[PDB]
RNA sequence: UUGACCUCAAAUCAGGUAGGAGUACCCGCUGAACUUAAGCAUAUCAAUAAGCGGAGGAAAAGAAACCAACCGGGAUUGCCUUAGUAACGGCGAGUGAAGCGGCAAAAGCUCAAAUUUGAAAUCUGGUACCUUCGGUGCCCGAGUUGUAAUUUGGAGAGGGCAACUUUGGGGCCGUUCCUUGUCUAUGUUCCUUGGAACAGGACGUCAUAGAGGGUGAGAAUCCCGUGUGGCGAGGAGUGCGGUUCUUUGUAAAGUGCCUUCGAAGAGUCGAGUUGUUUGGGAAUGCAGCUCUAAGUGGGUGGUAAAUUCCAUCUAAAGCUAA
């Protein structure tokens, strides 16, 4: 809420209000280090997040032409 | 229960599968607005032709080394080998990729001549000027297209120098297999006196 | 280096006209910089040394190398980096001595 | 199809089809694969032999991909000519222009020797081949070129 | 005495901000059991339900400490496939990815960072006047324990010199679009039945309108609508036909050689142990405790270890539409 900050278009992405409580989502960096958030092999199961990956490999996907 | 000759089957609904069952209805409503989307994302970035230009690539994996396709984008030494740069190659429909780099020179080649076709046949309009409008063409994949390079011709004359070729897999597989331990032998040969 | 045009073997795959691409920045980070090694060397000397590397000088001193890299391989992680301390400390009683 | 299935004809008779003594239940000899050792073990030895214990070697993190080679026959290998082609380049057979075939190019990654290619002089480009297919190539008067 | 500085407080001080609701989807934590194994304890159910914390119109992720081993690809996400496969598992029941390939969409970047050192060039507030989502002046404050300019590895900076190319903004009407009003065809003609014609029969008409609904029974033609167009009204950071601030100006940004450099994130990486988790197997990830790095070196290269290479990225900081 500060001007300093909400000038200076380095910062002012902080007020966006998808950054309310990043450190209560994970949002940091000791946030994502706990999540899991890296590129690679070694994170399968973690880069997109581990639940949202879990929904997507335990989906039923059906068209409207069974495959 | 375990019952008659049937193939033994591995269907894995044991969790609440039915709770995660998403069935594709929207097939043809995403259709029509992707559809929707293309026409007025085109009539957003009116003439300019609703894609970059992408490079030529060799598909990595010896399953597919034998297919060239789109990648990514030109290489900063493919951008300054057509004599522009990136920066200003990002504004005129040049995808550019700084992480990919050039061993092959026949990719480098055609890459490069694949970006003095694309501009020598752009109009680039001028920055504040009237710019008389050229006329949209929508693709710029389907005007500069991937083609697969020819290698050879259709008919030659038989060189047959009596090598067997079967005994070159055999002799070169042969090499590989011992060329640890006889490169031991031999410094363990050196290592005598 | 070159290929021989086969498909299995030492140097397998296709003859392909080589390029060299410029070398990157990175492959540089593992850098020399004078100005790192002048940053480096003067907080060496204002700290001073580590309870394990006190240990590891009087062991090398005492034992020898070979039992000083076993201590620093159990006191660091791998005994590459045990390997990187065991000659930092060397070089530390060399010049400890020295002039 | 509701209408043709027998549950439409098993309308009016007590058990479905299922009979009045054994009297159609949940379960009852177990979920799935269940007792292939204990209840079922006749349906798996008889109708499943090999089904429990272990085989060889594992590989751990297996790529498809390091084993692509398909394999073509030398009884096909001239389909791989387009037609229009394959008549000209069998009447008249000749050395000094000899049909190349790149079999890659096709999608195989070896050559097997079926059998019997005619007597046409060949240029097979191949990333491997067998030994018979070489001698059967070579004895039609043609080459086998190893690509990569 | 007096005047600072640092740290800490107070005030119904000036201005502001948080809570709670909703919660289908989203990011986390926490977390069972029924169940299946024809018993059951590992396993499975399930990294689910319940519980708790936090968001948005999407969220998250995201421009590689990646995948690979090829003639190499190239941020992320999603679909098709990979694949019920590699692998895990009382190797039982069961579980179970990923690279490649084809598509949808596509977009790239920012700090720490350097002596401005012949300009703290930067910023909040108050006050005064205005062109009032802000500008200008002045004053107090923040700030050198570092705010601006320059630089982000793809690079880049300093110096030295042949050199050319490119100048940014602000209000009006139509127009991109949103909301909304209004206008726009043709039988209620005859006879029969009936309480009622909208029924039946006959003769017509309109149809880019015979969708639908009302009206005393099946109504294109009675009415509203429908179809096709026209005329407005009120709003949205503008693709363009004009407008104008016109010494906006030796600005700023690119591009060629040569030379010297090229700073790149620590109790973190890594290691051991414990627990959990994973398809991840002499440890896939996460966490607690203990040890704790380096600088042609750190990570990774899916069997533990020593030795020799090679390949590939550049973590321990950050933003971002579809
Ligand atoms: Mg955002
Ligand atoms: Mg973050
Ligand atoms: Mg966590
Ligand atoms: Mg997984
Ligand atoms: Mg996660
Ligand atoms: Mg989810
Ligand atoms: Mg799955
Ligand atoms: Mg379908
Ligand atoms: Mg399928
Ligand atoms: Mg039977
Ligand atoms: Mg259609
Ligand atoms: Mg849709
Ligand atoms: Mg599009
Ligand atoms: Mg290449
Ligand atoms: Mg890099
Ligand atoms: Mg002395
Ligand atoms: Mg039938
Ligand atoms: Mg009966
Ligand atoms: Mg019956
Ligand atoms: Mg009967
Ligand atoms: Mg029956
Ligand atoms: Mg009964
Ligand atoms: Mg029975
Ligand atoms: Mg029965
Ligand atoms: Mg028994
Ligand atoms: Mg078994
Ligand atoms: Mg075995
Ligand atoms: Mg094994
Ligand atoms: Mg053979
Ligand atoms: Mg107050
Ligand atoms: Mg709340
Ligand atoms: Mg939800
Ligand atoms: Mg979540
Ligand atoms: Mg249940
Ligand atoms: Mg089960
Ligand atoms: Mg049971
Ligand atoms: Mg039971
Ligand atoms: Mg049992
Ligand atoms: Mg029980
Ligand atoms: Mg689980
Ligand atoms: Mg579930
Ligand atoms: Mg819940
Ligand atoms: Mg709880
Ligand atoms: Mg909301
Ligand atoms: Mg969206
Ligand atoms: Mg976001
Ligand atoms: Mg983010
Ligand atoms: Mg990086
Ligand atoms: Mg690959
Ligand atoms: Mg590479
Ligand atoms: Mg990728
Ligand atoms: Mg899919
Ligand atoms: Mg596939
Ligand atoms: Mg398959
Ligand atoms: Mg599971
Ligand atoms: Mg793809
Ligand atoms: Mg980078
Ligand atoms: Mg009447
Ligand atoms: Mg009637
Ligand atoms: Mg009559
Ligand atoms: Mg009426
Ligand atoms: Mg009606
Ligand atoms: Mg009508
Ligand atoms: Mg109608
Ligand atoms: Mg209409
Ligand atoms: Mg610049
Ligand atoms: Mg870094
Ligand atoms: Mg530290
Ligand atoms: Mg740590
Ligand atoms: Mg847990
Ligand atoms: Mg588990
Ligand atoms: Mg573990
Ligand atoms: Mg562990
Ligand atoms: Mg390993």
């Amino acid at each position: 809420q500060h001007k300093a900050i909400r000038r200076d278009a380095r910062y002012n992405w902080i007020c966006d209000p998808v950054h309310k409580h990043r450190e209560a989502r994970g949002l940091t960096a000791t946030g994502k280090k706990s999540r899991g958030i890296n590129k690679g092999h070694k994170f399968n199961n973690t880069k997109a997040g581990r639940r949202k990956t879990w929904k997507r490999q335990n989906t039923l996907s059906l068209w409207r032409y069974r495959k | 229960a375990i019952s008659k000759n049937l193939p033994i089957l591995k269907n894995h609904f044991r969790k609440h599968w039915q709770e995660r069952v998403k069935v594709h209805f929207d097939q043809a409503g995403k259709k029509v607005s992707r559809r929707n989307a293309r026409a007025t994302r085109a009539a957003k970035i009116a003439p300019r032709p609703l894609d970059l230009l992408r490079p030529v690539v060799r598909a990595p994996t010896v399953k597919y080394n034998r297919k060239v396709r789109a990648g990514r984008g030109f290489t900063l030494a493919e951008v300054k080998a057509a004599g522009l740069t990136a920066a200003y190659a990002r504004t005129i429909g040049i995808a550019v990729d700084h992480r990919r780099q050039n061993r092959n020179q026949e990719i480098f080649d055609a890459n490069v001549q694949r970006l003095k076709e694309y501009q020598s046949k752009i109009i680039v309009f001028p920055r504040n000027g009237k710019a008389p409008e050229a006329e949209q063409v929508l693709s710029a994949a389907a005007t500069f297209p991937i083609a697969q390079p020819a290698t050879d011709v259709e008919a030659r004359a038989v060189q047959d120098n009596g090598e067997s070729a079967f005994r070159t897999l055999r002799l070169a597989r042969s090499e590989k297999k011992f060329r640890g331990i006889r490169e031991k032998r031999a410094r363990e040969k050196a290592e005598a006196e | 280096t070159v290929k021989t045009g086969i498909a299995i073997g030492l140097n397998k795959g296709k003859k392909v006209t080589s390029m060299t691409p410029a070398p990157k920045i990175s492959y540089k980070k593992g850098a020399a910089s004078n100005r790192t090694k002048f940053v480096r060397s003067l907080v060496r000397e204002i700290a001073g040394l580590s309870p394990y590397e006190r240990r590891l000088i009087d062991l090398i001193r005492n034992s020898g190398e070979k039992r000083a890299r076993k201590v620093a391989k159990k006191r660091l992680g791998s005994f590459t980096r045990a390997k990187a301390k065991v000659e930092e400390m060397n070089n530390i009683i060399a010049a400890s001595r020295r002039h | 199809p509701s209408r043709f299935t027998k549950t439409r004809k098993h309308r009016g008779h007590v058990s479905a089809g299922k009979g009045r003594i054994g009297k159609h239940r949940k379960h009852p000899g177990g979920r799935g694969m269940a007792g292939g050792q204990h209840h079922h073990r006749i349906n798996m030895d008889k109708y499943h032999p090999g089904y429990f214990g272990k085989v060889g070697m594992r590989y751990f993190h297996k790529q498809q991909a390091h084993f692509w080679k398909p394999v073509l026959n030398l009884d096909k290998l001239w389909t791989l000519i387009p037609e229009d082609k394959r008549d000209q380049y069998l009447k008249s057979a000749s050395k000094e222009t000899a049909p190349v075939i790149d079999t890659l190019a096709a999608g195989y990654g070896k050559i097997l020797g079926k059998g019997r290619i005619p007597n046409v002089p060949v240029i097979v480009k191949a990333r491997f081949v067998s030994k018979l297919a070489e001698e059967k190539i070579r004895a039609a008067g043609g080459v086998v070129e190893l690509i990569a």
